[PDB]
DNA sequence: TCAATTGGTCGTAGACAGCTCTAGCACCGCTTAAACGCACGTACGCGCTGTCCCCCGCGTTTTAACCGCCAAGGGGATTACTCCCTAGTCTCCA
DNA sequence: TGGAGACTAGGGAGTAATCCCCTTGGCGGTTAAAACGCGGGGGACAGCGCGTACGTGCGTTTAAGCGGTGCTAGAGCTGTCTACGACCAATTGA
């Protein structure tokens, strides 16, 4: 939560190669990564709480996701997530 | 190599599994809570930074400004319902002129 | 006292990008009157949020929190 | 130029640009005077004022916008005090 | 090949 | 009876009474109806119907407040769909 | 199938009174039943992600207590 | 410890529910002291006004009815409670003068 | 989640003679169990604000503060600082 | 001596 | 009969004293961009008049909601195996 | 000088089985509510006229903003050290 302004770099030069970013960007960048990942979170956290479960897993995060994001945005969340944890845990 | 790498993502599965585990979300946190997270954290930043390099060079620019991130943002339906009650700073509004005052 | 520094064309200019067209006489004194209702409800948790940390200077994280629990949480300051 | 393209000029303008509307000093002023009510010998940082500026004029833009929506309803161009009472009052700000 | 989404 | 006077007795009957005015097979059929797109073979607790049926009868209640309100803003006395969607829209439902 | 048509008119205005309305047009009623429409897939939608999470098939008051919480509206005296 | 504070409320219970609830790793002393106190005190603000509401319907007993009547009939706990829907509560008569 | 014993005994000290009926406590259940969330939710956070890992009477303070409005914060914080003084009074 | 609020 | 309290270690969380240097404030001067005041005209708000159409009130007819009362089975809580799960710890040079 | 790799161990969750309750399905009767038609009337909307208030332009004034100067409060980080909450064991009563 310290920055994400490297990723956020990686990530944009992954997506458009040219294109640059400034240091006011980079910050409402970063305040968006943050609150996502608050928002997730602590639905997860609520998803725990009320299945009576002490450990936040896959699962929960992609449901919370599922709350969360609306519409295709949260298909396409849904399948990267998946994507990625398929590809860890191989 | 990295955890990152492992998952094929950019962002750091690292430091999400420790603002997880410090945050007081649960008592435990899971393997993959963290790649998931990682994984939708980034595919989220790729949309926006996508759609706001296409806002940007429909400005004739080569920099992403906070303006080019609201265009982006509002001219989205689901970034629109994602980010609907966020503040941009330096964001201005969507051009939007009524029709009967046209 | 400085209420009358958000002056009228500030408050035009505030309503033009708002898509205004005309504006009646009686709107900037109601601008006001809601700005600082609106500035008081956000200064007053900023100040909680101060006293609690036990400062004495007003954070820009004190507003964005102040902010944030008024469901208006804003990007840019950290 | 009659009464009222310069209006629709300005509001290209002002629709197109992200500065801030309102002068810092006193708006500034405006926050210290606010403050002063409930803390005595408050500090603020730069970026505390700034970050009150921006949600402020936000805020009112954004209310500005449910005020013309109002104003349109009653087949009218100017907006009136009544329809920030009326879109205040819709947004649950106050009855 | 840059990072294209496939989202409508 | 005059048009209004009769009305006016509906409101004040309705207004002091706390019963669900719609009718609890019709909502159940269109709750299950509707959850039918989501999942299939979706078993209904009672008080989960009774609970959708007070949350939506209380925000539909709250909707024609503000439809009301829409209605006497352009000096009329009769709701339209216009009402509606202004209300919503104000409420940030809407665009 | 075309279980919204059992939102009756009477119904509607009934509802319109309680909200304080004296005179109703005649198109309030169909206006009324997609808005009714939306609201509840809005939050049957929510309240059957509860359910799927707790690996359950019956939809509990505590979910629909839940969604309901998840789109700002609280509800109480259901648990 | 509910005696000691000359509450009613369970200091103890509240004390397991900010314990359980993960809200920090660690509660203090006087935090579950300090929160039954207000708990207490609002129920009993709720409770008075709801139970006046029902002298004023000649009822000796309070339904939904008379806590909605009692919240939104006071401003304070009209905008405490102003997302809150309160079932078999009904609205607060009222009719507008167009 | 069941305060029914305590909206009870607080009821007859208010109004004696005044009873409640089973929905009407499944109600002020509610109120009790999302006020409790409520500041103790706040005063979670204000505790991670100041990298502080113990939530005190302080954090209930300002949490009830925060969110209990004008007269409500004025009545209830000098009812929680005079419970806590009997609480600890030798 | 009910116990009442000086709210 | 288990929960609500009590008593006694223990270790760390946090309070308090002491520097440190950042940044917040107070002030001045110059420039000038923006605010302010006035004069004017016209467009728009608002108040009438008139038409007519659509909504309401009411008197029948119909329909299906609601209330009991049976019958069956799914599926939501439990409770004891069972192990796979993550937190914790140590190494450790990226 | 953070997270990655490799163990160790307790335990949280997964699984099979049980059990009962509560959800669904059917049926019949009653009557309350919905639906349908009809006849007015009152309210919505259109058109017109008036007058005043708001936009516009111009000239004057006035503080905002920028660029420096300086001073110090207080935010921020150590360093110490103690006292208060976690943990466990007794314990006893609602």
């Amino acid at each position: 939560k310290e920055s994400y302004s490297v990723y956020v770099y990686k990530v944009l030069k992954q997506v458009h190669p040219d294109t640059g970013i400034s240091s006011k960007a980079m910050g409402i960048m970063n305040s968006f990564v943050n609150d996502i990942f608050e928002r997730i979170a602590g639905e997860a956290s609520r998803l725990a709480h009320y299945n009576k479960r002490s450990t936040i897993t896959s699962r929960e995060i992609q449901t919370a996701v599922r709350l969360l994001l609306p519409g295709e945005l949260a298909k396409h969340a849904v399948s990267e997530g998946t994507k990625a944890v398929t590809k860890y845990t191989s | 190599k990295s955890r990152s790498s492992r998952a094929g993502l950019q962002f750091p599965v690292g430091r999400v599994h420790r603002l997880l585990r410090k945050g007081n979300y649960a008592e435990r946190v899971g393997a993959g809570a963290p790649v998931y997270m990682a994984a939708v954290l980034e595919y989220l930043t790729a949309e926006i930074l996508e759609l706001a390099g296409n806002a940007a060079r429909d400005n004739k620019k080569t920099r992403i400004i906070p303006r080019h991130l609201q265009l982006a943002i509002r001219n989205d339906e689901e970034l629109n319902k994602l980010l609907g009650k966020v503040t941009i700073a330096q964001g201005g509004v969507l051009p939007n002129i009524q029709a009967v005052l046209l | 006292d400085n209420i009358q520094g958000i002056t009228k064309p500030a408050i035009r200019r505030l309503a033009r990008r708002g898509g205004v067209k005309r504006i009646s006489g009686l709107i900037y004194e109601e601008t006001r009157g809601v700005l600082k209702v609106f500035l008081e409800n956000v200064i007053r948790d900023a100040v909680t949020y101060t006293e609690h940390a036990k400062r004495k200077t007003v954070t820009a994280m004190d507003v964005v929190y102040a902010l944030k629990r008024q469901g208006r949480t804003l990007y840019g300051f950290g | 130029y009659r009464p009222g393209t310069v209006a629709l000029r300005e509001i290209r303008r002002y629709q197109k640009s992200t500065e801030l509307l309102i002068r810092k000093l006193p708006f500034q002023r405006l926050v210290r005077e606010i403050a002063q009510d409930f803390k005595t010998d408050l500090r603020f940082q730069s970026s505390a004022v700034m970050a009150l500026q921006e949600a402020s004029e936000a805020y009112l833009v954004g209310l500005f916008e449910d005020t013309n929506l109002c104003a349109i309803h009653a087949k009218r161009v100017t907006i009136m005090p009544k329809d920030i009472q009326l879109a205040r009052r819709i947004r649950g700000e106050r009855a | 090949p840059p990072r294209r989404s496939s989202r409508l």
